[PDB]
Formats: C-alpha cells, structure tokens, sequence
C-alpha cells in the first residue's frame, strides 16, 4: 500500500502506471480463479496473457536501478 | 463404468486424505488453542504482580 | 488557583502531585503545572486528575510531554475540568486537546466554553425517528444504509480503506449537510490531518477568507501526542459537537478518526495508574470509557448528531476487545475486508459482515429490501463454494451453482466504485451513485439480463449504464 | 523382586515427594554403580515429575515459560539422566541404563516435556497408539524409534 | 589485603554477599567463597558479581554447586573478572567453566591468563572480505554456502541432527583447517563430549604423546552443571578462541553446541536474580546477553574466527525468542527439519528455509548462483503444490506441474548425503562431495537428462555418478 | 558515502544506545530538513529498537503489556 498514491509520481508515470496497481490486483484474483476452470474463454485468456507480461516487467537484478525514463 | 469407477476410486482416496488432514488440523488447532490461553493468562498474571 | 501542589513522581505520562491536607482537587480537574522549557521560561503543561491516592496526593495524566518536568514544581488547581471554547467562534479552526488554536491564526474567543466531561442525555430525551441518508456509495446504500442521526462504524485493519471512505463521506455529505460538521482527529497521521485541511479549503468548507462563515471544526490529537492528550481528543471534539446540538439546535456531523486510539491511549496509561490489566492488555475500564464517550454522541429532540467513526481492528481480529466493545454502540457497522482490498475491490466493504439496523422493509421499502437480501444470499452462496471450486473446480458445480457463482463474480465487482478522493489510487475519475441507480443496477445483475458481459465490465464503474458502456469498449478492443 | 527396588509415589502423594523420588531411585542406583555392579533404573512418568515440579514452582510464584513449566524443567531431568553412564575401568565399570517413560498427548513430540527429554536421551522407543489399538502389542513404532 | 565478604543469602546458585562499606566488588568480578564439606575445605565455589544491591551488598551467581554453603562464610573478592588460561597450554586439554582441567592431566601453565569479559573488537578493526567456505555437504555447499570467517547457525529441534551435522563439520574441515579449532560444549550430553574427546584422539588430532601439538582445545559445561556455570561456558571457549586470533594471529574454528543452552541457563538464573521476565518467561536482557557473545566472535584484520553453532529450537518453533534473537547475528543459517528427518532424508536441512549471505553472484560465481536459484524455484513450486496433491493426489496436476513435482522429488533426495559420522547408524560409508561435483549434479536434474532414472537412485549417494550407478542396479536387478 | 550518514549501534552495545540510535539519526535528518534540504532515513530494524526499549522498561520494573512490551 502507498497512502500517497500518484501524487508521489511524475505526470509521465501517472499517465502510464496510474491504474497498474488495481489491474494487477484484479488479475491476480482471476489468475487464481483461472486454475479452477478447464476451458476458459478468450477474454479471460487475453487478460491472463497481459497480466503475466505485466508481472515480467517488474523484475530486477540487485543494485541495477532503472531511471524514471527507463521505468515509464 | 471404468470412468465412473476411476472417479469413485479418486473420491474415495480424496475423502480419506481429507480425513487424515482434518485429524491433524484438529490436533494442531488444539495445540494452538491451549498455547493461546496459557500465553494469555501469563501476560495477565505478570501484570497483576507488577503493579 | 488557590490550591498549590507539588509534583511527587514523574513516571511516563503520569504524575503524582501532592496537595495540602484539607484542600485537594476533585477527579477530572485540570492541573496546570508551572513547568519550564529548555530556555528557563515559564511554560504551562496541563494535566488531568485521574484518582485520589491518599496521603494527600493525586495521580494525574499529562496532556503534554512530561520530559523536562521536575519533582517539586508548583501545580495549581483550576477547580474545574478542561473547559473548551465552543460556538461559532470555533468554526474553520484547528484545535488542540485543550481548546487552544493550532492553526496559526488569531486567538479563539473563549467567552463561551463547555467542560469536556458531562453526562449522556437522559432516556426521556432520546428521539425515535428512523431515517436514512444517501452517501453516494453502492455497497453502503444497498447493504448497510446509514441512519440520519445515527452512529456508524467503519471497521478494519490498517490499509483497507477506512480513511479514504471517511474522506469520501465528507465529500458527498458535508457539502450538502445543513448544519455544522466536526472532525475529531484522534491518534492519526499529521499528514492526513494536514491533507484534510487542504481538502476543506478547495471544497470551500474551511472558507479561509471569511472564517467562521465556515461549516467545520477540526480537532486533532495525532500520533505524536502523549497518551494523555489522545484520551481527551475525542472528548474535546464531542464537547464542540454537543454545543451545536444542544444550544444552537441543529444537525451535526461528528467524524471521528480514530476511536481505537481513544481506547489505546487509555491502555498506555492504565498500568501506570496502578490498574491490573484486563484481557488482551487493555484497561479494566475499557467498556466504561467507550460507553462514556459513545453515549454522549446521541441525537436528542433538540438537535441531531450523526457520527461516522472509523474503528481500527488490530491484526484483522474482530474479536479484539477494542472493536468488540464498539459494535454495541453503533447503528450501522461497515466492516472492511482485507481479502477484498487484496483483490483491488474498493471500497473493500465485506457485504456479508457489514450490516445495518436500518435494512428493514418498514424503513427502506420492499424493493430495496428484497434485492438487498438476494445480493447477500448470492454472495453467501459463493462464499460457501470457494472451498470446493478450489479443490474440485468449476466444472463440478450444477448449472444453478455455476450461475450463482457467475453472478456473484459480477456483483462483487459492481459493489466496487471509483471515489472522488481515491483518484490518486484508482487512476480513474470518481463517481457519485444514487440509490435508485444502485437499486436498478443490482436488479439487472440478479435477473440475468447482463449475463453476457464480461466480469471486468463491472469493475470500478459508477452506474449500470457505465458497466455496459465499458463492455462495449471491451468488445471493440477485443477486435483491435 | 530379589534384584529390584521399587520407589513408589502415588498420585495422592504431595508434589515434592514426586519431584524427589527419581533422585532417590537414582541414588539407590548409584550405590551399586560405584560398587562395580550394573544397574537399571526406570522412571515411570518423567512426565509426572515435570508436572509435580511445575506444581511446586507455580505455588512458589516463580515465572514460568512454555506450557507454564518453569525454566528449570530441562535442568530437572538433566540432573537426573546425566547420572546414567557406563563408567570407565579406572572406577570399576559400573553402569546405569536409564529408561525414562514420557507420556505424550496425541503423539505431540513437539510438546515441551517430550522434546526436552529427547534432547537428553540417547534414543527413544516410540510406542504408537494406532498399533496398540490394532493389536500389534508391543506397539513399537520401529521406523521412528 | 583484599576486602572480605560474608554471605547474606543463598537462593539456589545466586548468593548475596555482604561487604564492608568502603570497598565493593565491581560487576562481573569473581568472588571466591571459602567453602566447606565433610572431608576437607574446598575453595572451589567461584561466584561472579551481577548486581550491586545496596546496604553494602552484591548479588553473585555461583559457578559450582552451592550445596554445603552456610550463611556467614568468608568470601574473597578476586578484584578482577573470571580469568581463564589461554595459549598453547590449552591445546589438547578439556576445561571447566573456570578454566580448570578436567582431563586428569597435569596443571595448566597459567603464565598467560585472560578474562572472560572483554569488549568486542572495534568497528575499525573489522575485515570485510567475503570468502566462500566449503564443507563437503550438498545442501550446504549449494543452497546456503558458508562464510569463511563468520557466524553460522544450525537450527532445529530435538533429535533432528544438529549434533551429527556439527560432527560432520568437524570431520570434513577441522583436520583440513590450517589453524586451531576450539569446541565449546554448552549444555549437552556428557556422553557426547566423551565421544568427541575419543574422536579427536582417534583422528590423531589430540595426540596422547606430545600434547602441545594438538590444535584443538575443548571446553565443556554440560547438562549436569548448575545454571550459573552454563552461562559462562561459551565465554570461556570464546576467550580461548580470541587469544589465537589476537595474539597468535591464527584462523580459529569455534564450534559451540549448544548456544540455546547458553540462553536457557541465562534465563534460569535471571529468575533467581528477581528480574521481570520478558516474553515466554525469558530474561529481559536477552538480546544483550546474546549479542555480547556473538559480537566477540567476528573476524579482525589480524585473525579470523569461524563459528558454527547449534541452536536448539524449542517445540519446533522458530518464532521462539531464543532462536529468533540468534538469526540477526548469523551469516548463514542452516535450518534442519523434522518432517524431512521423519522421512529419513539426512542431513534434514530444509532447503528453502536455510539461508546465506554468501549466495550472491559476485561471491559464489554466476554458474553456482543461477543453479541455486533454479533448485529453489523448483522446490518452492512443489512446496505450493502440496495442498493440491495432499487431497486429490498427483493425478489432477497439469503436465507442467507434474514435471515440476517429478524433478523436485528427485532434487530432495539428491540433497541428502551419507556422512562419515553416521557410518555407525546405517553402516553405509560417507561421501565427501565437492562443489564442482555439486553444481554439475544439479545441472543434470534441472536439464532433465536424468529424468528416466528412478527417484530412489538419487537417495544417499555422493556424486551424481553414484546416482547413475545406483540407477543401473535398480533397473538391472530382476 | 559522499552524501550518506551511517548511525550504527551493534548488539554488543547497551540497550539505551540502541533505543536512541533512531533519535540520533532523525535529529541529524531534521538538521537537513530544516535547512531546506531533502533527507532520506532508513531505520534498519525498528523491531530491534522496541526490544531494546522492552529491556530498559523491564529492568526499570515498569508493568509490561503484550509480549512484555510496555504500553508506550
Ligand atoms: N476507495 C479506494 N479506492 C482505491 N484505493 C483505496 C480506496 N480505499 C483505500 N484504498 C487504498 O488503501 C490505502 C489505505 O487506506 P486508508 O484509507 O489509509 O485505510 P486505513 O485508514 O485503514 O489505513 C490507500 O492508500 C489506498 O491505496
Ligand atoms: N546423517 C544421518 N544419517 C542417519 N541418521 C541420522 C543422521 N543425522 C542424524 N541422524 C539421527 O538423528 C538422531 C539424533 O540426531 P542428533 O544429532 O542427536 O540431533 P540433535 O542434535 O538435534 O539432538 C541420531 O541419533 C541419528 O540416529
Ligand atoms: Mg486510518
Ligand atoms: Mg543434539
């Protein structure tokens, strides 16, 4: 949780990552629910694809920081 | 009948694994239940002496 | 100020003050200690009598920081409890525990004061009217409608959304509220106290050009305060909110954030007052303290106080005696879930545990009531099934149970709502939702006329027209 | 009973005599150990000595720990069981095989009194209750012992 | 002309000693009670000042049995803390807590003595060199590599293998060590100290003749000892270790089994000192008593102590404060499991709960670090699947999750290893496994080139070649 | 280290100095906060500040609370 939110960001990050917190939180609900169905439709199967690409954005090696340019 | 008896075999093993699970969850609950009460009173008896 | 005392002990926030034998302060009087600061100048530090101890000495809890005080300093007794300035001169102003203005403007006119300790109104004076007010929130207006003149709790652990919900009620209600609002900040963040002050100004409720044409009084007792101050912040704020009720005869909003900190600050000083601890490390006077404060907050025949107060629930444990004492005093408990906030469903109101005494067909009608039951029956049915769909999957359900699962997926998303105050968290603009728009929308999810839309169409929408128009964008971008 | 001493306390006996009696029976067993004999000591319920010393020290208003046993509970049974030893030939090669008996509650080996004695003892013989109820007497759980 | 005390009180091992008003002993100074018995007069009751009480009275803790002490005996203040012989005279010798030889040999040369209470080395005098340290163990060299010159913990409850694993780290390392090893026995079986004293002599380490060339000093305060003695055993062994670091400037190994018993004894006498206990009945000074031992262990720019400690974990509870206060001091923690020891997998090391500072690619290498990750990613995924396969079994898992279950079931058995020390339990000979053998043995399971072999081929074999040769006999014998 | 202060209290130190190490660091940070600079402060282990404060208050013989921590 960040209790300041997108006020602690620049305008560029707020335009891009302004909804990324609640999209991954809602994806992680439906990825755990997608293991419970055998044959699932494409509008779920698209969002399971986009959600697993948004998780791969967020991984970093130690002490190799990304500049805010590289982050946007 | 082979499908419905493979399922009856699977639901027999699942309901007996869930029996072995429920037993060790009932024992691990009672350990945590009793340790909670013992730890709760020993905070209270420590405070009752410290004043 | 004829009684002079001397400090006998300083242990934490608690003092022991010794007095002449015949003349002693009564309990809850305000002892003003003639302390001195780091320069040697005279500095007044106010304390409050808790108990007479015998051998002509009292035990007092300080309302300021006790570091710098000395055994042997003069303590005067004012002969009265904490008098706090009340009235129209306290509108748009920020106050201490002691009624002193914090907000770096002029002195407050203290010609009308009221003591912070008084009794609750009698049983004769209580009013009987059961009215509902509209909040703009879908879970609240459907499943826990708020009582006008009532006492409302917001329960939840740290981070589930009690503060963003109470800032949204201030946005929706206090602008169109007829009378005075009073915010009592009890034991919270000074950033969030400062954050609220700016919010009042941009909404025009502090009214910084013409002060006391405003409609709010702010009292702050934040986390950096000593526990003596935190016990009484609730009392000071309520002494202000009871003047506008009793004397001015008008309906009052009393927002309290946080009423747990009233209970916590009493717990920090109870063992130093000499009391044996009660269960869970709480003072043995937990329910009498909660009771003393809560009973005062009531609507009478002269005026009305609608208290909307957050209650912190430590470790998400609702069986803790500080939330468990609070539930009996309220007219609508809005329990906030961390399971729903970890999903991103905001406001994270657990609809199966959030309830109201106003959800009766004699009060809201039978159209609201029959759909508020069918929503709670659907979400209870889905709560029972999450175990076996985790083990055995969705394919083992009947087509009746796959249907009530699929609607409870869509109800739970549609209970979520973008807030005006949460635009820096949702990333999308907020929505005020009426009750008729709420009733119309849940009648469509339950009937089955919206079974074709995806489940993400109902996420963070205001209206049910916004859920379908979101579903048209999700069908177009599926093609793109 | 031509080579056995029985040291008997009962449940009706006070807690100090039940706390004392293993040290009595060990000192009877040390009279023969240091006189070059071989000796075998059995303690039936080291579990019940631990609860009698717990009774004593909670009445003495001593600050307890896990499961309200005091801190001297390990040193209670390790004064006792370190007296069991195969002595060297410079002393005459007496021995004392100690077989303490510890009762568990539903097989809780993680309980405080079984886990203290397992850390003192050289091995353990787990008698399991699934085998005893199935008529597999002696109910010795071979794989865990 | 030392000041002379009288005993005022005897409460267990805690004595209150009345002194004249002009002269009081300082805190941590040793006191010698005159002592008396039936035959003779033993001055062997040494005390140690803990608290100054007032009314010209101290509170001391005894290092021996207080049976036979009378109120009103003469007490001699030594004027210094508890001193212990240190140097080459301590090599090959077993000591008391008091620095006194137990091994029935000649008296020690006490020309060089040293107090057991010293401040830690300064912040300036530390070294920051992060060298890896090889033990010959597959769980240890791969998934939690040990710090050459740093604190190392072995966590686990009773009967899981802390003592057998610590006897493997003596066996693989202390003979190959170029310096002196020091063993500290704190609250353990006196039988286990007898076996180690024979294992040292049979391995040629403590030679019977010419004992001053032995390179092991043993210090024992065991289970039978009073709780004031068992507080100060670890400080006696540590004082002797930090002589060789500071003055002889050697690399020292410091095995301490058990440092939980150091805490538990400091909890027992803290009850007798009248202190208000902390959580779970523990002493309030727990993090300071524990940190006073562990901050004297760290390596300096002269020498280097490597300490391997066994930490007993009560009731299998790593959230207990005495295991929990130990974790902050350690460079590598090797948590042993009971659920793995109940299966018979030995050493019963939990491969995911065992951690290390060292497992970083700038220290271990990039080939070692990318495979220690892939073992732990495999065993984490199989850890998450054991609620699905607990009830439904393996039959409902997908094709990928069954392949992760299949490889992680083979990783867990190749993590196990026969020990040299455990050849009297099982009879199978132990195997030293080098790290070059360990990295290539887990390259083969994760690349899948040994997926055709049975899972029991990987159980209790040294190399991956022995897993191959065992896989033949399970496939050959019909 | 060109822009960093390190305040260090190791576990060999007494509990009063571990209790005061964050207040030693924060008074340094408030020196720069009030001279128009921006400051970052990391307290590596607040949980260990509370355990040092639990030790001090239990040897002062103050009445304890949950997990024997004092009320304050
Ligand atoms: N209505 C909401 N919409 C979006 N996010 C929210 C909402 N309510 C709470 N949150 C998230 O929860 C965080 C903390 O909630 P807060 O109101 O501070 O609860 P508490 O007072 O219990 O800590 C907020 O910073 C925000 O990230
Ligand atoms: N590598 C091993 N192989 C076989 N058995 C072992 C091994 N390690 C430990 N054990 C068994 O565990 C028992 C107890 O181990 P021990 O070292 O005494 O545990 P702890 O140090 O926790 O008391 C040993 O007696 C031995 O039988
Ligand atoms: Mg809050
Ligand atoms: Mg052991």
């Amino acid at each position: 949780v960040s209790r300041v939110g997108s006020a602690a960001q620049i305008k560029a990050m707020k335009k891009v990552a302004g909804k990324l917190k609640l999209e991954l939180a809602q994806f992680a609900e439906l990825e755990a629910f997608a293991q419970f169905a055998s044959d699932l439709d494409k509008a779920t199967q698209n969002q399971l694809a986009r959600g697993q690409r948004l998780r791969e954005l967020l991984k970093q090696p130690q002490s190799a920081p990304l500049t805010v340019e590289e982050q946007v | 009948a082979s499908e419905l008896a493979a399922r009856m075999t699977a639901m027999s093993n699942a309901t007996d694994n869930a029996n072995e699970l429920k037993k060790t969850l009932s024992i691990n609950y009672n350990r945590a239940r009793q340790a909670k009460i013992t730890g709760e009173i020993l905070e209270i008896v420590a405070g009752a002496n410290a004043c | 100020k004829k009684n002079l005392g001397r400090i006998a002990q300083i242990i934490g926030p608690v003092l022991d003050v010794a007095f002449p034998p015949g003349k002693m302060p009564n309990i809850y009087n305000a002892l003003i200690v003639k302390g001195r600061d780091t320069a040697g100048q005279p500095m007044n530090v106010t304390c409050e009598v808790q108990q007479l101890l015998g051998n002509n000495r009292v035990r007092a809890v300080a309302m300021s920081a006790t570091d710098g005080l000395t055994r042997g300093m003069e303590v005067i007794d004012t002969g009265a409890p904490l008098s706090v300035p009340v009235g129209g001169a306290t509108l748009g102003r920020i106050f201490n525990v002691l009624g002193e203005p914090v907000d770096n403007l002029g002195p407050v006119d203290t010609r009308t004061t009221s003591p912070i300790h008084r009794s609750a109104p009698a049983f004769t004076q209580l009013d009987t009217k059961l009215s509902i007010f509209e909040t703009g929130i879908k879970v609240v207006d459907l499943l826990a409608p708020y009582r006008r003149g009532g006492k409302i709790g917001l329960f939840g652990g740290a981070g589930v959304g009690k503060t963003v919900l109470i800032m949204e009620l201030i946005n929706n209600i206090a602008k169109a509220h007829g009378g005075v609002s009073v915010f009592g900040g009890v034991g919270e963040r000074t950033r969030e106290g400062n954050d609220l002050y700016m919010e009042m100004k941009e909404s025009g409720v502090i009214n910084e050009q013409n002060i006391a044409e405003s409609k709010v009084a702010l009292v702050y007792g934040q986390m950096n305060e000593p526990p003596g101050a935190r016990m009484r912040v609730g009392l000071t704020a309520l002494t202000m909110a009871e003047y506008f009720r009793d004397v001015n005869e008008q309906d009052v909003l009393l927002f309290i954030d946080n009423i747990f900190r009233f209970v916590q600050a009493g717990s920090e000083v109870s063992a130093l007052l000499g009391r044996m601890p009660s269960a869970v490390g709480y003072q043995p006077t937990l329910s009498t303290e909660m009771g003393s404060l809560q009973e005062r907050i009531t609507s009478t025949k002269e005026g009305s106080i609608t208290s909307i107060q957050a209650v912190y629930v430590p470790a998400d444990d609702l069986t803790d005696p500080a939330p468990a004492t609070t539930f009996a005093h309220l007219d609508a408990t809005t329990v906030l879930s961390r399971g729903l906030a970890a999903k991103g469903i905001y406001p994270a109101v657990d609809p199966l545990d959030s309830t109201s005494t106003m959800l009766q067909p004699r009060i809201v009608g039978e159209e609201h009531y029959e759909i508020a039951q069918r929503v709670k029956e659907t979400l209870q049915r889905y709560k029972e099934l999450q175990d076996i769909i985790a083990i055995l999957g969705l394919d083992e359900l009947s087509e009746e149970d796959r249907l009530t699962v699929a609607r409870a997926r869509k109800i739970e998303r549609f209970l979520s709502q973008p807030f005006f105050v949460a635009e820096v968290f949702t990333g999308s603009p907020g929505k005020y939702v009426g009750l008729a728009e709420t009733i119309r929308g849940f009648q469509l999810i339950l009937s089955g006329e919206l079974d074709s839309l995806p489940e993400q169409a109902f996420y963070l929408v205001g209206n049910i027209d916004e859920a379908t128009a979101k579903a048209m964008n999700l069908e177009m971008e599926s093609k793109l | 009973m031509e080579y056995t001493i029985v040291v008997a306390e009962t449940a009706d006996s006070p807690a100090t005599l039940q706390y004392l009696a293993p040290y009595t029976g060990a000192a009877l067993a040390e009279y023969f150990m240091y006189r070059e004999r071989h000796t075998l000591i059995i303690y039936d319920d080291l579990s019940k000595q631990a609860q009698a010393y717990r009774q004593m020290s909670l009445l003495l208003r001593r600050p307890p720990g896990r499961e309200a046993y005091p801190g001297d509970v390990f040193y209670l049974h390790s004064r006792l069981l370190e007296r069991a030893a195969k002595l060297s030939s410079l002393l005459g090669e007496g021995s004392m095989t100690a077989l303490p008996i510890v009762e568990t509650q539903a097989g809780d080996v993680s309980a405080y009194i079984p886990t203290n004695v397992i850390s003192i003892t050289d091995g353990q013989i787990f008698l399991s209750a699934d085998l005893f109820n199935a008529g597999i007497r002696p109910a010795i759980n071979v794989g865990i012992s």
